[PDB]
This record gives C-alpha cells, structure tokens and sequence, in this order.
C-alpha cells in the first residue's frame, strides 16, 4: 500500500510506526469483586435455601401451645456457565502500533467480568447456564411509591424501605438509564435530594455506594447488599489462552486470543432481596 | 367453643367416604396401605386410626413419608379419612382407604396448613417449602395454634 | 465441530398423549411443570422426550428423568391427561399437572435398557444392578428415543 | 466406492444462471475439475470438506486453489457453486464444476456450527475476522460458521 489507511499519503508527507492508543472500553457492569468468593470443585452445583417456618399462630387468644416446627429447605440446580470472548490479532499490527497489546488484556478481562454479572442478573438464558435470580426475587413495592412522588426520591424512597423490612443494604444496584434519569428528575431545584450539585454524587446516592450492573432494567431499582443477596463459586477462574495452533489462525500470520472463565452461581437469599418498579 | 370449656380430646370426622373407580393416581380411590404381608383385620373388628402424610408407591399402594435425603415417590401428600373404621378419621393400614385432606382431629407434632412436605428426617410438617413448586394438597380445615392432625 | 445433546437445544418435536390405550379424565395427585427436576427456571438436564416420561428427583416437581431405576414407583412413570406438552424438555408447561395412569404412550431417552442408573445428562443407562424393573415395553431391545407404549 | 462416478445427485444444484449480479457468472461455463482432498467420503457428502473451492485457468480444467488448512480472501475469492454434466452429473471428481466469484448456489457439509466454506486439505472450519467480514457488529470465528458468507 501507500497507506495504512491513512487519510493522506504517506510518500507526500509524514512518517512514523509510533502512534497512540485508540481502543477504549465502554460499559462497565463489575459486581464481581464486589462479592466474596469461594472456590468449587465439581461438574455441578446444588444448593439447599430455607424457606418459611410453619409455626403455629393465634391471632386471637393466647393460652394453647403453638405447631412444632422443623427446618424445610427447597432446592435449586445451577449447571456451570461458560462467559468468554474472543479476539482476531494481526501480530504484525500489534507489534508496529505498540499499545494494542496491553489494551487487549486489560480489555479481555473487564469483559469477563462484564458479561458474568449479566447471566446471573439475567440476559437470556437456554437453560445451560446460571439461574435467573432478577425474575425470582422480590417484587415491586407499591408501598414505596407516594403517587406522583419523583423518580430519585423513589430511589431515596426505596432504600429506607429495606431497612424496614430486615435485610442488609450498603448499597444500591441500580440500572445505568434508571440512575441518571432519576438524576434527572428532581423536583424544581438545582439541589438534588439526595445531596447537592456542589458535592460529588455522580457515584453515590442517597448516602450509599452505587454500583452499576447492567441488565437490571430501566425503571428498576434493586436495593441488597450484595455479599449477603448472593455468594460467587468460581469452578475455574479467569484465564487468557492463545493460540497459533489453531487450525485457521496458524495458516494466516494470525493469532487467536480466547478470554474465558467457567463459573456458577450461588443464592444465600433468593427468597429475599427488595426490588421496585415505579409506577410513578 | 361452648359454655364449661371448648374442644378437647380426638374429635370426629366423616365416615364411610367411599370412592371407588377412578383413573388417575388418587389416593381417594380404593386401595391399600402395604408394608407386606396380607392385610388385617377379622370379621367384626374395628380399625385403629392413623394421621400423617402417606405417598403413594408402586402398584396402588401407599406407605409412609420418609426422608428428603431419598426422592420423592407418587403424587399428592394426603391425609386419611375412614370408611372401615366407626371411629373418627383414620384407617388401619391394609384396608381400602379413601384419603382426603380433611383428616379432622387427632394431633400429631406440627401443622398441615398451606399444603404439607416431607422434612430431611421424615416427619411430617406444612408448607411453604418450594414457592416455585405445588406439594401434596392438603389443606386443612381451620384449627390453627394448636397441635392438630398434619 | 461443537453439537449440543439435551438441555433445551435438541428438537424432539411432540407427540400425541392421547393416542394409544385408555384415557382417564382430569384430577388430582398430580405434580409441576418446570425445567428441572429439582432445579428452578432456566436450569434442568433433559432428555430426548418430548412428550411423555418425566420422574421426580426432590420435590413434587417434574422434568425429564432422574430417579434411581432400580426401582420405579409411584404409580406408572406418570402420564398427562387432556394437555399436550408444548416443550421438548419432556414436560415443562409452568402450570400444576394432573397426572393419570392409565395405558398411554410415552417418550423414550438412553440406550439400553431403563434397569440402571441414571446419567446426569437426563438418561438411563446399565448400572451395576441388572434385573431391576424395566419401563414399558419389554421383550423387545430399546434405544435412546424409542417409543413405547406402558 | 463412493459417490463421483456416473450420474450422480447434487448439493449445490444443478445448472444455475442469474444466481450472482456483479459477483458472480451467470452463463454457463462450466468446465472439468483436478480435485485435492474431500475428505472421508470421494466428491463429498460428509463432515471433513464437502467438494472444496476451483478456480478457473486457461483450457478445459478449472483446478484447485488449493487453500490449506481453511484460509480465505475476503469479497471475490472464487467458490464452486452448481455442476454441469456432458457425460457424468455431480459436483467435482473429474465431473463439470460451475464457478463463480463467491455467487450461489453454496450448500456445504458440517457438524453443528461450521460449515463454513470447504477447501481442499483440511477439517470443516470456518474462515475468521481479516479473512471475511469485519465490517459492523458481527461474530465469526473458527467455532462460529453457517453455510453462506459472512
């Protein structure tokens, strides 16, 4: 060539190999080390969860003996999963531009993790993977919603509303579109509810961490704390492989980078965990 | 409740409810309850009673919940009603037995309420256990914050 | 290269439940539809059933298979009556199923034999136990979705 | 043994016109092939291969490529497409190959996902990304094919 795919020719002017970094990321949806971690062994998992008691009750007159209770457990399968993406590299290209390289790995393992919180949220599943613990969990509380109340008071709202019903909150699990319209949607002040403008409040709302997972839907807000809702089996761990043994990446001068992990899903509190849809 | 104190004691429940001919895999319709042999009773002799929660096995058979640590076996959980026994609800076991899930009122340890499981050990106990799933029907009549049949 | 085998990526079509024997009628100890068998939504092995077999692991809860094949109870390897399923999971309709047992046919998975143990994948195959109780048709050497009439 | 002698069926149609625009022939101009490898089974019909790529030279023999182990070149690049017959009918092995520059008919032969397109001297893969389109959102890799272009 005369070029690269330059916008002007080469031979007319300029000359240079070195050239800066263009690839950047773009979103983020981490919630991973967030959480704790455990190591699994196995081809499978099984979980075992409490359900609700059966005690006796007398709403009326108290002088009998209530109903004895045992401890009953339901259960619940989660098969492995697999979360990977994959790369198509020019060795020629990387070696001449120079950052590509470093981009690729730090890249590869943002989208592991990426694509890991959106399985086990929910994000289509053909029954080979993780559970859908957004569908199963806590439906939406009417209670919170004050009639035409704004869309961050919502937020606010909603965060006390978990407190109440006695469950552990550190933070918010919010949608991205959901945060910044609730953003958005203040009163007739310049001043937000949560705190003002001339504080930051890009990251943090209503005086508790915001962590941003995506899938979790507009006009949802899910309040947890996110240890507690759910716990992370890891049956392998995230690993870079790269292949020029490869049957088509071998032939060309190209080499194949797979990103992957092989994970599963545990629930310590699928029965439980706040969530609300405005209806506001 | 009346006057000079209410219930106390085994209270009686519905006699001779007999169901017979049915095609699916109800409890309700005439059969037995088998540990082996050959079933009981000589003429002229009346049931005992028995309340829990039975399951049905091969052939048409019942036999007692046990464990959660070993499968589940047939369908519905049911309770057992009379209809060879003069006495209350219940059966003795190799008889012909409708089941209902009124078993209306000998106690035994927990409640029946909102369908009943069977726990890892075997007793019998009342829901909720699975939300994602439907247990043995039985649902009882009222009765509740006092020991009752399951 | 790369084939998927069960687990909801395999079309098996469906099949009339109807066809075949004598049909019972609509009632009670029954069991759900769900996929797994124990499991929850979106989370269960499956077989080469369509529709037809389909046995309980824990719970009251059906989809296809699981269940130690040394002995099979509970009333048939139950049967729908008056719905037909609409998956390829074995059953897995979301509603409460009433079940039946009378003659009716059904779905096949796993070569050989159902005398064994059971695969993890939704499958029978030979365990270490033979002469155990078989399913369906008999005399007659069955393979991975046959059909045969109970 | 195996199909490629004689008259013989098709895989990728009999005797195309007007299948491509710009990027393919649409006269007929079909012309005899010197073949590589196809695989397990002669002339096709099997997972390795299926009848790999020609390319037209001067004379009455259109011959291979021969891209090793599943290379490609993106936009034209030549595929086989149709057959011709004068004296034998069938897609390669000595018999009339129909051409075009990456035109349909292409039909070719796999397990799961890949397919792809077929050369001479390889297992059935799919070509990669800088080797067919890279151009807007698209997934394709050496474990990602369907029979047409990417």
């Amino acid at each position: 060539m005369s070029q690269l795919s330059n916008q002007e020719k080469e031979y007319l002017i300029s000359k240079a190999l070195e050239t800066e970094e263009g690839r950047v990321a773009l979103a983020q949806a981490m919630a991973n080390p967030i959480r704790v971690s455990l190591d699994y062994q196995g081809v499978g998992r099984k979980l075992l969860v409490v359900d609700p008691l059966p005690q006796g009750a007398l709403p009326v007159y108290d002088k009998d003996v209530d109903a004895k209770a045992f401890v009953i457990s339901k259960r619940g399968q989660v098969p492995d999963q697999v979360i990977e993406g994959d790369r198509i590299q020019v060795p020629t290209f990387e070696i001449v531009s120079y950052p590509q390289v470093r981009f690729s790995q730090v890249k590869e393992r943002r989208f592991n993790v990426i694509d890991r919180a959106q399985q086990r949220a929910k994000a289509d599943i053909m029954a080979v993977e993780d559970a859908e613990i957004f569908s199963l969990l806590e439906g939406a509380a009417t209670a919170v919603n004050a009639v035409t109340i704004s869309s961050g008071g919502l937020q606010r709202a909603a965060l006390t509303k978990a407190f109440q019903e006695v469950e552990k909150h550190d933070l918010v699990v919010t949608k991205i579109v959901m945060n910044a319209s609730a953003f958005a949607d203040i009163r007739a002040w310049g001043q937000n509810e949560f705190d003002p403008v001339t504080q930051h409040e890009v990251l943090q709302t209503g005086l508790f961490g915001h962590i941003w997972t995506a899938d979790i839907l507009i006009s949802k807000k899910v309040p947890q704390n996110t240890v507690y809702v759910l716990a992370d089996p890891e049956f392998v761990g995230v690993m870079p492989i790269r292949q020029d043994i490869q049957v088509i990446p071998a032939d060309k001068p190209e080499e194949l980078r797979l990103g992957w992990v092989i994970y599963e899903e545990l629930g310590l509190a699928v029965v439980n965990s706040l969530a609300i849809a405005k209806i506001s | 409740p009346y006057v000079r104190l209410g219930y106390e004691g085994i209270l009686n429940g519905a006699h001779d409810i007999d169901v017979a001919g049915l095609n699916g895999v109800e409890q309700l319709a005439g059969k037995f309850a088998t540990i082996g042999a050959n079933g009981v009773k000589l003429a002229g002799d009346n049931g005992t009673n028995a309340v829990g929660l039975f399951r049905e096995d091969l052939g048409d058979m019942v036999n007692a919940s046990e464990k959660a640590s070993f499968y589940f076996r047939g369908g519905e959980y049911y309770v057992n009603i009379s209809r060879t026994s003069l006495t209350a609800a219940g059966i003795a076991a190799g008889d012909e037995i409708t089941c209902d899930a009124d078993g209306k009122m000998i106690k035994f340890t927990g409640t029946g309420k909102a369908l009943g499981v069977v726990t890892h050990v075997g007793e019998y106990r009342a829901g909720n256990m699975y939300e994602k799933a439907t247990q043995g029907v039985t649902d009882t009549d009222t009765f509740i914050g006092f020991i009752m049949y399951v």
